[PDB]
């Protein structure tokens, strides 16, 4: 896979992605994480307090697909920061082999 | 592009993985 093809597909996933959270604010129940697009893959709906454990994309070449990414969903229905800095908490390291 | 598109990844995954751990 070249990279303008790589590209391509990231596009269609991001495309997806918007349809999943205009359709969820569109159905609203709760107070759960709301789904978002990290330039990589679309986070779906986490239940508050636990961890969100996606599947490592398979449209993505270079990752481990049967590994999985994670994000922290806290109870009050926001995705966690990093401590100590303003940036979303995420673990990648079972999709790449550099990490 | 076969280490152009891996390094493309780099990026992502630098700016993607947050947790510095
Ligand atoms: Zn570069």
């Amino acid at each position: 896979m070249t990279k303008e093809e790589q590209i391509f597909l990231l596009h269609r996933a991001q495309a997806q992605c918007e349809k999943r959270l205009k359709e969820v604010l569109q159905r609203p129940a709760g107070r759960p994480c709301l789904p978002e697009w990290d330039h990589i893959l679309c986070w779906p709906l986490g239940a508050p307090g636990e961890v969100v454990a996606v599947p490592c994309p398979d449209y993505i070449y270079d990752f481990n697909h049967k590994g999985h990414a994670y994000r922290r969903c806290d109870r009050n229905g926001s995705w966690e920061l990093v401590p100590g800095h303003n940036r979303t908490w995420a673990n990648y390291s079972e999709c790449v082999k550099f990490l | 592009q076969d280490l152009r598109r891996r390094f493309f990844l780099h990026h992502l995954i630098a700016e993607w993985h947050t947790a510095e751990i």
